[PDB]
């Protein structure tokens, strides 16, 4: 749910 | 006159949390689409994709953007994103030349005319906004990395942007905003007395020209063909048909 949101947590 | 041996503290973290920008790609489908002779619209969405992971690569490094909530961070990527992607194109970008060359490649560019493919009425606004906002930001300035780089946590702490809610993160980000600012001022005194003012003074106005090219940039993939192969970060920025 939004690559941006995944690549700010990971 | 010289900068505190605080302020120079300051400027090395920032240094490091750049350090990123200018590097070589450990890969090779990315070096490829950049030593790329030609670049379609689906190229140039492959391109953005490589400075806007290390654009959220250089935010996560950054001790005063873990101080915001989780929400905060997201809003405040999400919304300066395509503004700090025309900074690093203003920092990149050879005037006469007409073209980005890349420290990370060299004997790699990418045609300003890449704006002919993009959406058709209003591709001409784009690109005249573009030159606009390059030539507001003197040589000088853009190029000092390090002023370059404080102007882009300025941009980045934007305590405006859609989704700053939390009235904790909007005072962080504002008060780390006034201090970056700050920064900047006593850097440009440091760096260059003769003008510091008047080059400071300005920055600002130009601020205003990036906020509103970026802003009116969003659509500029609708009728530039099929995108679907495109990387798929540049698409949530991006709107397309495919
Ligand atoms: C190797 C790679 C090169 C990046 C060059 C980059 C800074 C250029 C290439 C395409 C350019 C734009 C496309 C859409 C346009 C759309 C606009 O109207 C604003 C400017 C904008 C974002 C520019 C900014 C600079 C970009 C991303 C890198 O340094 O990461």
């Amino acid at each position: 749910k939004s690559l941006l949101q995944q690549l700010l947590t990971e | 006159y010289t900068l505190s041996e605080k302020d120079l503290k300051e400027l090395d973290s920032i240094r490091d949390s750049f350090q990123c920008m200018n590097e070589p790609l450990d890969n090779d489908q990315q070096a490829s689409t950049l030593a790329k002779k030609e670049h379609n619209p689906t190229d140039i969405l492959n391109v953005m994709d490589i400075t806007m992971r290390r654009l959220v690569k250089m935010a996560k490094r950054l001790g005063a953007f873990n101080e915001i909530s989780e929400a905060g961070k997201f809003s405040l990527l999400k919304g300066g994103m395509i503004e700090m992607l025309t900074i690093r194109g203003v920092t990149v970008f050879n005037a006469d030349k007409g073209v980005w060359q890349t420290p990370v490649d060299g004997h790699s560019q990418i045609s300003f005319n890449m704006f002919d493919k993009l959406r058709p009425d209003i591709k001409d606004t784009q690109k005249k906004g573009f030159l606009h906002f390059f030539n507001l930001l003197h040589s000088d300035v853009r190029k000092n990395d390090l002023a370059i780089d404080i102007i882009v946590l300025m941009v980045l702490f934007d305590s405006k942007r859609e989704g700053l809610v939390s009235q904790q993160d909007k005072e962080t980000v504002e008060k780390l905003h006034r201090n970056y600012e700050s920064l900047l001022h006593r850097y440009l005194y440091s760096i260059h007395k003769e003008e510091a003012e008047q080059r400071f003074a300005s920055i600002p106005k130009a601020l205003v020209a990036l906020r509103k090219v970026a802003e009116n940039a969003v659509t500029l993939f609708l009728g530039a063909g099929n995108t679907t192969e495109a990387a798929s970060l540049p698409k949530e920025f991006f709107a397309t048909n495919y």
